[PDB]
């Protein structure tokens, strides 16, 4: 098992209509936050408001990931979840707008359900049948196909359109095979060859696959989830063909392209229609950008514009700084490093700074996911290491105080071990007064 | 062999013990006894695998061994774990964006392992022979191959056939055959039928006959890294993208994708995934939103664990206007355990001096090495190190076998340090181009 | 253009299309730049930059064709090389929809897989006319 | 006839066996420290132990920085890559620049490969293919003036051979190595079959059929490099008009390089190919952004590098690319630790005198006594450049007077005619507008 | 040929001067700068001469005292079959090549190779022509007869011989061109017969003729790079040839010229407003002009001690020392009284424009005041005034409407300034409205 910084964490840690517990979830402290994140959960699964922007704003090492991770867990797999960065937006192919349009796009799923018809198992046999009175100037004019199938206790002939002996031909469809043909398109395909002929050749290079399983005839509904930018870039794209500007453009390097809001629009357009039919469900998830210092003010303009469609998720922030200036300008202090304009289009959950007894919880139960065992007197150096240096420095030096346990064979950490730790890597702190008194050139 | 001696080559591996306790000079490396215990715990915690994602930061002056230090973790280390090494000018791209090369940086770090058994028939064609049946719809043929020890006759198949009908085979071709996968492949011709067409041409390639048995079993482990299924698995054929550099900024659904599918194949157990280390070199110089990407990125289960080397003191962060600690930000300090490496005294240069002496086949006298250790000591470690070599030229040309003290003398007059080339710049500052374009051509005034 | 024109059982038509613009090259060019001789390495240098050196030859770099016939999916261990060495227009034309086998490191992304059920669906269906 | 450009009388360093320099030969004068140096580094190089050598030399302008490098490529030989450079070509618009410095990296190491060139041509007699449709192999029958040959051909040359419609009496080329055809055209002794034909026709080869000869090919990493990543795919023999899609460069992945060593090494440890190290030779170093100084760090440490040679004239100069960085010749301090410094000095009266002397020779011209003087005189009054460049119109203004030899008159009108710098700057500093 | 309204420097024919490289007074079209003029033609010499290269020098002066004025006597002096490349500035700075790379074509754009080659080509005037086939049609024979004013012939047609003549109809009477080596038949004309036109061909029929060619470098360079083929010489998509293909290239035409097959021509490579190039263009420029195929290099800018382009610091002419220490300088004068009336006579006389003495007087005090380039447009378009009162010589009243008409400089800022509320200002404010 791999950890990272993380999965610590399952959910947020609230009850039935109530208020969020101190343990629970992997979460120690921060409730009203916790609170916040519930009511945001809530206001996500209720599906009905669209384009709203949450920034979650605090201190650095508070657990404003951890939020947005928690609100991941608790929305669950099938509601999706982007999590982006504020130095992706900016890239060497198209402009930061469309960047930002898709990653917005991508934050959308549909859930559509289909009823399929199939017939598939090994080939038995296979006969054109010819017709009665066969027309001059040609040979074997079909009249029907006869095609039986076997398959897993069951076996079934078929009467067929002469249409399909060009598909049997076309995709090298012999005695012994395994096909799988859908119902209204026909269209058939191999799958391969039968467990049976594996031992037919010495040297042969055929694919070999099981008899399949069931009946020959079954109605299976299948439900697939796809995103919204999945359906641009699949309409996007031109459908096979037998140009040579298609498979040209398959052979070579897939380079963006703006996508214009025609497309969206009509893509939008047959979505609702196949909603108002109750075959498709609309999803919405969340977007979450971190670190939103870094966005330009043409890409603030452009969420300016973009949080008023009516297809737009919800949009969490995340931001660590003060009164700084916004990036592209050089007179707007502004708070969290967001325009004024944007401020007032979110709401703000702040997040508060821990103390002695949670940041040892918090490195209790780090050492804990991380399969090591401490020691009381330990745990309290560390806790003490944690509120003098840092929480993350404290939580980044565990596991070579479990090497250093391993290498005296020993499974316990213990307070020697914390102090070779501290004698062997430094902190930020150090790091700097090393630096400031020392005048070699460095 | 296509490799020279290099700057730092004579260091093959982590001088510890057992017990991660580092010898005062063995296997290259000398003196750094806490470096060299702090890259050994982080060996151990690369090699574990358990844990991911964490950088650790080498600081230290100039000359003094990070770099040396990242070289004897690459070669304890061992093969089959990937080893990334970059330097900060690389990420700054014309047809890639910055987070993406990081991207790929980071994905180039981290592969997974397939074990292959192959079932291989070597050997030289003489006799095809191809029948079919009265229907014609398969046709089955008949393989005579034949090794310098013994000859069988196997079967074909319909697809076997319309393989070989594809690359054309005749008598004297040298082939081989997978039972279990039905790979084909076309070594070339034989030295036996190499008198009898007279001319080659294009295609042809002339390899010599197998010996041994024919049907050898033998397995293969290979190692894949992610970016290199990112790479395949984006585009219709993308091993020319693996070997030209064209990927082209790779979608992230792809990646996720690739992600579920390792997953898939560890929990059902045809893969392990082996982590490695990502080596940046010269971390100051890199933009903010770098900064800020390796912060967020480095919290996925995928992740190497970085290395970062820097020689700044408290200087300007690029793309900011202020000056931070070793030219990092602080959320990038937070994140990060700082091992500090310490500067030299006489006898430690002493020994690296005589051992690239040893390495490069230059024999000094014990007072040439104890004048390259004062001008080791006076000036840089790597002035002393060149000077070695040239003074061995200079031995040479004098017809002598080890070098002496006038050598060294004369290596030192004709070539200089920086202090000297300071100093005899700012004593004749006319004759120099100066910040203005000011300069003086003519002698005489 | 600069066609042949007519100054005035049956007619021809011969296409006969050129420019006015001619580019007038010597012989000397042609017969000692690109044209192979005895006093010029041509062919040689072709030969030594396309057939020995190159890094898909299984004669000599097996080990690499043999990775990525287990990171593709060919079933033969010459593709690389034949993809290699032929120019882009002529692999497009000629471009065969064979089989590759399932035990490899690449297999379908959720897009072709959608694309894939579109090929010859009917209409009314939801996938068809998304 | 013959030309000459600022240098061509820079035949090498001038050097014994003891590797001391002697005062005026191979056309240097002075500066023997320098000369000795780079003697010295010439051994090294001849060594071929070493890799990632970096050697700067500094000194003022018109001093000799570049004659020594150029003195150091004649003195290596022709089997000696040599790549020089200056250091605004590292920026280009279709890759980054530490692509660019990686390639003139490896365009500096060479190979030697020992081939044999074999070729049959004259005229066809006989072309009788045969089937084992396949064909199984053709026979051809090759006619010169010295006699026929006949010979057994594979398919894959037969067609080619279709390729060129060579047909009965049409004189060909075969190469029997590579396996290239090319049609020379059709002989004389059917020349008169038609009165007018669009056919050429040239005579028979006065030679034997068979040709036999030994040839050396000399290539470098790089070509390997850009012939094994094409993007676009293998090219043609003959493509006159151009492809498609233009070809445009890449970043070239390291694990190409990787296998590009591999094969090599493979090919190096047979006996067939000989590894020749060269000089990678860059001139204005302060050119170079402080991401490329950086770069070089990296690069310098590989185990494959050539030996570096960088000049500059520039004193404590801020680094490119850098605001509060005062660094000695434009070199940041991270760098300058690596490379071994060689001082080039300026020069005296008479040595300019002597230069102008050689100047004159290398270029057929005569001059006074009292007119070498006056040019020594102005050479160390206004630069060194200044007598050279006006040596050829001091000889075309002689040539105009029908005189073979320059006197202190014509030295007096190309003084008038053309001016330096100096009396350039003292015209536009009394000026009214503009100059 | 050459087709051309009338160009500013068109009455420019080449330097005037003596065998004995004097300048005359009025020659060629070129009047005034003796010692440029003297100098310039030393320049020529040296080109012409062709046993140096890679010598920089450089035209210095005030503006319009005639620096494209020589350059264009240079060139018209030169002749044909000499390259001579005409860059400005700002040409260079394209985004698809780099600076180096556009400096490296610009340079190698300049020397050319002569290559003499001979073709044995028939051309005449057909005049019978016979096109048999047989029963089947498999086999085509043919019959031409084809006569010059001294002889006439008929010739026995093969296959393709028919096939080329079939295609591009030819009939009786038509004169055309045949290449046998290469089957390429071009139709002439038709000959003067009643019963375009070009004359009927005199002399034997079937001619060995030389033609020289002149080829650049930088074609040689395209043709011989594999990644673009000569289309690339029009298109002008090169993108950033590598220097291996050069090296063959210099190492090719090097033992071209020693083996005799072919000759290098050096030409001139003409930059005008040099000023306006970065610094790493003037240091590839430092290093560019010591290789054995340079070609002499012109410049001419105007400038001051102004500030270089991509530096902080200023420079004399707007270049810096290092590549002013490897020129030469020509020095521009300003002009007089009577080289003044000369130039507008001569402008006169290339502008089919009849002038009186007094008009040509005013128009000379009118340059001397204000500017050349101001009299020199203003004597165009005096014209049309005089020609709308019907009349052919430019009399006073029309220069003086011509004047009252078109403004030069001093009277537009004089009158700008002013009237500076009624103007946009470098902080965007204006007044629109007449009140208030
Ligand atoms: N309330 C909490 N409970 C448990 N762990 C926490 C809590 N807050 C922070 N952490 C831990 O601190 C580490 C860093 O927090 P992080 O998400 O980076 O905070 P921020 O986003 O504010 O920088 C995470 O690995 C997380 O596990
Ligand atoms: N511990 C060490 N043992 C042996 N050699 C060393 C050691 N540290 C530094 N060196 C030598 O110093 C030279 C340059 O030092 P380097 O490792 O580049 O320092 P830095 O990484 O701080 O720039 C190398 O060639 C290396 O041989
Ligand atoms: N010692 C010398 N002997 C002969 N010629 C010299 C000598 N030093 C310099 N020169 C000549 O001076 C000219 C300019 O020198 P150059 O190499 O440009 O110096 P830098 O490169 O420092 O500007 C060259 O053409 C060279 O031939
Ligand atoms: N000596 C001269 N002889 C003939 N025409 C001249 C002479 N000097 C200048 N001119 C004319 O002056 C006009 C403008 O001069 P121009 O050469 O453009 O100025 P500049 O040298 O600043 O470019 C040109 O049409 C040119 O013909």
């Amino acid at each position: 098992t791999r950890t990272a910084a993380h999965t610590h964490i399952k959910g947020l840690g609230l009850d039935e209509s109530g208020v969020a517990k101190r343990v629970e979830g992997g979460f120690v402290g921060q409730i009203e936050a916790r609170e916040a994140c519930g009511v945001i959960v809530d206001l996500i699964k209720a599906k009905k408001m669209s384009g709203r922007a949450i920034l979650l704003a605090g201190g650095p090492s508070t657990g404003k990931t951890a939020l947005a991770l928690a609100i991941s867990q608790e929305l669950g797999p099938k509601v999706p979840f982007c999590p982006l960065v504020g130095s992706e937006l900016y890239s060497v192919e198209v402009k930061k707008t469309e960047t930002l349009m898709e990653n917005f796009r991508r934050a959308i799923g549909l859930r559509i359900k289909e009823t399929k018809e199939v017939y598939e198992g090994e080939v038995t046999e296979l006969t054109p049948e010819d017709a009665e009175n066969p027309l001059g100037g040609y040979g074997k004019t079909i009249s029907h196909v006869i095609v039986g199938l076997k398959s897993a206790k069951g076996t079934k002939t078929l009467r067929l359109d002469p249409t399909i002996y060009e598909s049997i031909q076309r995709e090298k469809v012999s005695i012994g095979d395994v096909i799988y043909i859908e119902a209204n398109t026909g269209a058939v395909k191999r799958v391969g060859r039968s467990d049976a002929y594996a031992t037919e050749f010495d040297l042969e290079t055929e694919e070999y696959v099981p008899l399949p399983k069931g009946e020959v005839h079954k109605k299976k509904e299948i439900v697939q989830d796809v995103t919204l930018h999945d359906l641009d870039v699949a309409n996007a794209r031109p459908q096979g063909g037998q140009d040579v500007i298609s498979m040209m453009g398959q052979l070579l390097k897939p380079k963006k392209t703006e996508i214009t809001e025609k497309l969206r629009q009509e893509v939008n357009k047959v979505v609702a229609k196949y909603i108002d039919q109750g075959v498709a469900e609309l999803i919405p998830g969340v977007l979450f950008i971190d670190e939103v210092n870094m966005l330009d003010i043409e890409i603030f303009t452009y969420l300016n514009k973009a949080l008023e469609s009516n297809i737009a998720p919800v949009v969490v922030l995340a931001s660590n700084r003060g009164m700084t200036t916004v990036r592209g300008t050089e007179d707007v202090i502004s708070p969290h490093g967001v325009p004024p304009d944007l401020i007032d289009r979110l709401l703000i959950v702040r997040t508060l700074p821990y103390d002695k007894d949670e940041i040892r919880t918090i490195i209790e139960r780090r050492a804990t996911v991380e399969r090591l065992q401490v020691e009381s007197s330990a745990l309290d150096l560390l806790a003490t290491m944690g509120t003098e240096t840092s929480l993350r420095y404290a939580l980044q030096l565990l596991a070579p105080c479990g090497i250093l346990a391993q290498t005296s064979n020993r499974k316990e950490i213990v307070v020697n071990d914390v102090n070779e730790a501290k004698l062997l890597f430094l902190d930020a702190k150090r790091s700097t007064k090393i630096l400031e008194t020392s005048a070699n050139y460095l | 062999s296509l490799s020279l001696i290099a700057a730092h080559s004579h260091i093959t591996g982590l001088g510890l013990d057992e017990n991660l306790q580092p010898r005062p000079t063995s296997e290259g490396m000398v003196g750094q006894l806490q470096a060299r215990r702090a890259a050994g715990v982080i060996l151990k915690m690369v090699q574990n695998g358990t844990i991911a994602g964490r950088a650790v930061l080498v600081a230290g002056p100039p000359s003094t061994g990070k770099t040396a230090l990242a070289m004897g973790v690459s070669q304890s280390l061992g093969k089959d774990v990937p080893f990334t090494a970059i330097a900060g000018s690389e990420i700054f791209s014309l047809e890639l964006s910055k987070t993406e090369a990081l991207t790929q940086a980071f994905r180039k770090s981290i592969g997974i392992k397939i074990k292959e058994e192959t079932e291989l028939i070597e050997g030289e064609v003489v006799e095809i022979q191809i029948d079919r049946s009265i229907t014609g719809g398969h046709k089955q043929g008949k393989l005579t191959i034949k090794t310098t020890d013994m000859e069988t006759i196997y079967e074909l198949g319909n697809k076997m056939i319309d393989g070989l009908t594809k690359e054309k085979v005749l008598a004297g071709d040298v082939i081989s055959i997978d039972k279990a996968s039905g790979k084909i492949t076309k070594l070339g011709r034989s030295f036996a039928r190499s008198r009898d067409y007279d001319a080659m041409g294009a295609d042809t390639r002339f390899v010599q006959c197998p010996e041994g048995e024919l049907q050898k079993r033998k397995t293969v482990v290979h190692t894949v890294s992610l970016h290199e299924i990112d790479v395949i698995n984006s585009r219709t054929q993308g091993f020319l993208a693996l070997f030209t550099g064209d990927t082209g900024e790779i979608r992230s659904e792809v990646r996720d994708q690739i992600n579920t599918k390792v997953a898939e194949w560890k929990e059902e157990g045809k893969a392990e995934i082996v982590p490695g280390v990502l080596f940046i070199d010269e971390v100051h110089m890199l933009d903010i939103e770098c900064f800020s990407f390796i912060n967020r990125a480095l919290e996925d289960e995928f992740a190497p664990i970085v290395m970062m080397a820097t020689n700044r003191g408290v200087s300007k962060t690029r793309g900011t206007n202020y000056k931070s600690p070793h030219g990092l930000p602080l959320d990038l300090l937070d994140r990060s355990i700082i091992i500090t490496t310490k500067s030299y005294n006489e006898q430690e240069i002493k020994t690296i001096l005589s051992i690239r002496a040893q390495e490069e086949e230059v024999e000094l006298s014990s007072d040439a090495l104890d004048l390259l250790t004062k001008t080791g000591v006076e000036t840089s470690l790597r002035y002393s190190s060149n000077l070695i070599s040239v003074a061995q030229q200079i031995a040479m040309k004098r017809k002598n076998n080890t070098v002496e003290v006038e050598d060294v003398k004369r290596a030192y007059l004709l070539f200089l340090d920086s202090a000297r080339s300071v100093k005899y710049v700012q004593e004749n500052e006319s004759q120099y181009i100066d910040d203005q374009g000011n300069v003086q051509i003519s002698i005489a005034k | 253009t600069t066609f042949g024109k007519t100054t005035s059982k049956f007619t021809d038509l011969i296409y006969s299309s050129r420019n006015p613009i001619k580019y007038s090259l010597p012989r000397l060019i042609y017969e000692d730049l690109i044209l192979p001789n005895y006093n010029n390495d041509v062919d040689i240098a072709n030969k030594l930059k396309n057939v020995k050196f190159n890094i898909f030859n299984p004669s000599t770099n097996y080990e690499l064709c043999l990775f990525l016939s287990k990171l593709t999916g060919e079933p033969s261990l010459n593709e690389f090389f034949r993809v290699s060495t032929t120019p882009l227009l002529k692999r497009v034309i000629e471009r065969t929809n064979g089989p590759k086998n399932t035990d490899s490191l690449s297999f379908k992304t959720i897009t072709q897989e959608l694309l894939e059920v579109t090929r010859n669906a009917p209409s009314e269906g939801v996938m068809a006319s998304l």
